[PDB]
């Protein structure tokens, strides 16, 4: 069923600047008239974010973009859509690919958004394929190559319906759709925000939080992920499934999240209006540290500059002699409590590893050492 | 510490590294460290934003020591 | 099914009753960390974590947060700060036949501890030494899982017993899983003290102008204090003022 | 209590092939693992094969895997081991072994009598 997308076009990577863009609600507790710093998972300001196209240039060798690679999830993803005619039908995540582990599928069929939870059998280059009708210029489901097979189902979810148009527009790209995914404690969190837009490039200066949308309790393994698009088949492609396609002209960013502290400004009229980001700059830093958005003139102590380590060095003594742990341990005679024999162990090289890992001891618990630490500490002295 | 003109003025920062001098990662060495991003100069004022053991910090665009 | 390979249920959207189980005397072992049983009745909680698996009953205590040993590190971890209960009963005469029940197995060796509430199901062999394994058991290549000798004659300490853990997770997020309890007609612009699906609180409730957009819960102040409230069956915000205090 | 019984095997000429029978009684053979070693004259211990009743089935050495059988029997509780193509190389005893686990922790390895193969060319 899975169609072996060939003749790609060879682009190098695109960066842009992230601006002040992924900034979420990092709880559902209500805030307002106050500057709350929170330590969290964001996007760091003024970063690079990786772009990808979909577009088909007209013309003799034009180009055709069809950014559809597969992405590693890291520790969170900013995907930020410019669109006019909502191209994306949604993404997938996962780490094998295949039915062997598990695997998620959020799409969005112009119905509803479908998530599924599955071992499924992805395709080598999975995506959603509409055929185009030109005598009624009707849009149908006709291809769903995402997956080769689908199994054992763990979680299904359904959000409220809708009937959004795939029609491809013209002119200047007006919507612009910003998620987060989170994959922490068990909970996949997307959040969400859409924004009508009057530009041809770059992201707006404007400053816009996202809303959460759904917190999912599925709790799966996830470092890696891939979007999914939704192409064309006309008479304006001529062919068969395999090279009779075409996709409208559309962008997406992708930018990684990691533990930063922010200090998020929730107005008088209970609504996040600005942000700052800690370590983006010494100024940002005399903020955070002032808890204000602005400073007077002065000077402020902020942090404490340190040199990190860079490696370790253990100098121990030359003596590789091992302990005589078979002399009492594997004993055949052995002394009454009252004429409790005791022996001395010095001046040797002792493993407790074969000790805790023997098993073979139905009780063995330490006082004042922790046990899986014995194997890293040095002693003057021991009494068996 | 930051030696900041404020927000009101500029956003130019100045920053100084306590009794640290200037070999850990333009540059003045100062008795109380390492400062960076402010400019010497021989011309002496009136003090402004104390930075210590007799060195002050905004002035023709940029920030000076 | 197996401790190594504990069965994880998930219970929202429902009520509970923990009474019944503790007030069954059925379980050989009920022992919560971070809440009475007494008071589960009373709680709201998040999400609630069902994970059932059968063990030897002279380890009915090795399942517990801090403790050291081999089901621990290797076939189930508790958290630290570890909230919930810990069920167990004696299963010798339901999951015991005659001559030995080895349909459940443990895992022995694997290369580290597992993290609390981690599922493992891969059986590759545990390298011990230097000496490759490549699916080659022997010296240093040892199998990892074991049988367990439910003799249902043998000692009671030794016989199977089935343990059920319940994870109450909570956090600032709409409740699914309460008490019985009862729902009670509000009263405003009165100092009344409140059980708000699990938060309780005393003060004066009052109709409040806050936007309250569709995903919070409840407001807070500067202090850990809720400062407003979404009333659940009318999806209203109800200002919260400490009842009219003073000195004398 | 555990017993293990080796049955069949001895002198065979070659191009022939055997089984190998190991019941056990005291104890079903649905467990953990159940292990089959073969060792000659002036050998030491080591591996050889072993059946899973979970994760990977069955497990063979590196010289073994894919050439010699191996099966179960619930239903009569017996471990049945089908060697074929024989060669002169095969004369050596086999053993069927377990590994226990009592009140104790312990981990006790119990073997069986065990069978002679011998292959005359
Ligand atoms: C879009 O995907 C969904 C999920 O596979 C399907 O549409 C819905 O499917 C559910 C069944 O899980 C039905 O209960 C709904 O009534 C369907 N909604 C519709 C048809 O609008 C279907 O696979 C896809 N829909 C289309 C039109 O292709
Ligand atoms: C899509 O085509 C690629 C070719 O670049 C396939 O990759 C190889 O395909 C051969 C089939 O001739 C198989 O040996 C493997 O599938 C691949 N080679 C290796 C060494 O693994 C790819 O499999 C094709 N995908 C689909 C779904 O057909
Ligand atoms: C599941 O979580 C584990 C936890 O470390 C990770 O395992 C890595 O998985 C990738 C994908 O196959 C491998 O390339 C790495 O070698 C694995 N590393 C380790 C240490 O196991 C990863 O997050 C997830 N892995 C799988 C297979 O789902
Ligand atoms: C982002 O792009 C590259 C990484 O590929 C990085 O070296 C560069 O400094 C960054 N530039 C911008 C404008 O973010
Ligand atoms: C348009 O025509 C196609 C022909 O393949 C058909 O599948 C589709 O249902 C039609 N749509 C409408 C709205 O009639
Ligand atoms: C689907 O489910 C089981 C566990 O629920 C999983 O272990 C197994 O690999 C799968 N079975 C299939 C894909 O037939
Ligand atoms: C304050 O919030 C209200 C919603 O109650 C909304 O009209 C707008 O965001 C703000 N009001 C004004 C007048 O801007
Ligand atoms: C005691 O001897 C046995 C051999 O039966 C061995 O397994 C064990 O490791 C020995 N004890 C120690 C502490 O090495
Ligand atoms: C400081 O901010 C005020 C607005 O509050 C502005 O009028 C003024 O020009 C700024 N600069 C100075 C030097 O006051
Ligand atoms: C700089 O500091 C180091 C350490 O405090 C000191 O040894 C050195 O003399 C100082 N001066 C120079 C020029 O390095
Ligand atoms: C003072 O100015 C002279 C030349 O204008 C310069 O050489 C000297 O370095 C300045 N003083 C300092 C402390 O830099
Ligand atoms: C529960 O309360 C909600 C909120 O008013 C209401 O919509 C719903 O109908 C109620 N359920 C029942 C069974 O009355």
């Amino acid at each position: 069923q899975c169609v072996n997308l060939t003749t790609r076009t060879q682009l190098p990577p695109a960066y842009t600047n992230s601006f002040t863009r992924g900034v979420y609600y990092p709880d559902k507790v209500f805030r307002s008239s106050v500057l709350h710093s929170t330590q969290d998972l964001f996007l760091p300001f003024f970063s690079n974010v990786t772009w990808f196209h979909a577009i088909h240039v007209s013309g003799t060798n034009g180009t055709k973009r069809f950014d559809n690679p597969v992405l590693p999830f890291n520790d969170g993803v900013y995907f930020a859509s410019t669109e006019k005619s909502n191209i994306i039908r949604g993404w997938i995540f996962g780490t094998t690919l295949d039915s062997k582990t598990q695997s998620l599928l959020i799409v969005n069929n112009a119905t509803n958004v479908v998530i599924k939870v599955c071992e499924f059998q992805f395709c080598n280059d999975p995506f959603l394929g509409v055929y185009y009708h030109k005598n009624n210029k009707s849009w149908m489901e006709s291809e769903f190559r995402v997956y080769s097979s689908a199994n054992n189902c763990t979680f299904e979810y359904v959000s409220q319906p809708f009937l959004m148009d795939l029609e491809g527009k013209q002119g200047n790209f007006k919507n612009l759709r910003e998620f987060v995914f989170k994959n922490i404690d068990g909970y996949f969190k997307i959040y969400s925000k859409h924004t009508p837009i009057n530009l041809v490039r770059d992201l707006p200066q404007g400053f816009s939080a996202l809303e959460p949308l759904v917190d999912l309790p599925i709790g799966i393994n996830i470092t890696r992920f891939q979007t999914l698009l939704a192409l064309h088949r006309s008479y304006l492609t001529p062919g068969d499934s395999s090279s009779g396609w075409t996709a409208g002209a559309a962008a997406y960013y992708v930018g990684y999240l990691q533990p930063r502290t922010f200090l998020l400004k929730y107005n008088e009229n209970g609504t996040i209006t600005d942000a700052v980001d800690c370590a983006l700059d010494p100024l940002s830093e005399t903020k955070c540290t002032l808890k204000s958005f602005t400073v007077e003139k002065g000077i402020y102590q902020t942090s404490n500059f340190r040199v990190q380590p860079t490696e370790s060095i253990v100098r121990f003594p030359n003596i590789t002699n091992l302990c005589p742990f078979g002399e009492v341990f594997n004993a055949t005679r052995f002394a009454s409590v009252y004429a409790w024999n005791r022996k001395r162990i010095s001046n040797c090289v002792a493993d407790y590893s074969v000790l805790y890992n023997s098993a073979s001891f139905s009780t063995f618990k330490c006082y004042g050492v922790s046990p899986t630490k014995l194997n890293d500490l040095c002693f003057t002295n021991v009494y068996a | 510490s930051v030696i900041t003109p404020g927000t009101n003025t500029s956003n130019q920062v100045a920053v100084l590294y306590q009794d640290v001098n200037c070999t850990e990662v333009n540059v003045f060495q100062t008795r109380a460290g390492c400062l960076i991003g402010a400019e010497h100069v021989n011309n002496s004022y009136e003090c402004d934003i104390p930075i210590g053991a007799g060195i002050c910090a905004v002035a023709s665009q940029s920030i000076i020591a | 099914a197996s401790v190594y390979a504990w069965n994880r249920k998930r219970i929202s959207n429902c009520v509970a009753d923990y009474s019944v189980l503790y007030n069954s005397a059925s379980f050989s072992t009920f022992k919560c960390y971070g809440v009475s049983p007494t008071k589960l009745n009373d709680l709201c909680f998040t999400n609630v974590y069902a994970d059932s698996f059968v063990i030897r009953g002279d380890e009915v205590r090795q399942i517990a947060p801090g403790q050291t040993g081999k089901i621990a590190d290797y076939n189930y971890k508790l958290p630290d700060d570890f909230t919930g209960c810990v069920i167990a009963w004696n299963s010798n005469n339901l999951d015991s036949k005659v001559g030995g029940n080895y349909n459940y197995l443990y895992r022995l060796f694997r290369k580290s501890n597992l993290k609390p509430f981690e599922r493992d199901i891969s059986t590759e062999i545990y390298q011990a030494g230097s000496t490759p394994c490549n699916g080659v058991e022997g010296f240093n290549c040892y199998f990892p899982l074991q049988s367990y000798g439910f003799q249902p004659t043998n000692g009671v300490g030794y016989q199977p017993y089935r343990v059920v853990v319940l994870s109450f997770e909570l956090l600032h997020a709409p409740a699914t899983v309460c008490g019985p309890k009862k729902s009670t007609n509000l009263v405003k612009n009165k100092c009344v003290n409140f059980n708000f699906n699990g938060l309780t609180g005393t003060g004066v409730l009052t109709e409040s102008n806050k936007k309250f957009l569709p995903f919070q819960q409840f407001g807070r102040d500067i202090a850990d204090t809720t400062d407003a409230v979404r009333d659940p069956q009318t999806l209203e915000i109800l200002d919260i003022t400490p009842c009219s205090f003073g000195g004398v | 209590q555990v017993q293990l019984v080796e049955s069949g095997g001895g002198l065979v000429q070659a191009g022939g092939s055997l089984r190998l029978s190991c019941a056990a009684s005291g104890f079903p053979v649905y467990r953990d693992r159940m292990a089959w070693y073969r060792q000659a004259p002036g050998k030491e211990r080591e591996w050889v094969a072993a059946i899973y009743s979970a994760g990977q089935q069955t497990r063979y050495a590196d010289s073994v895997k894919g050439r010699f059988t191996i099966s179960r029997d619930n239903a009569k509780n017996t471990v049945y081991l089908q060697m074929n193509s024989l060669k002169p190389e095969d004369t050596a005893v086999y053993y069927c072994n377990v590994k226990d686990v009592g009140h104790h922790y312990e981990y006790y390895d119990y073997w069986g009598q065990g069978t002679q193969v011998t292959v005359s060319a």
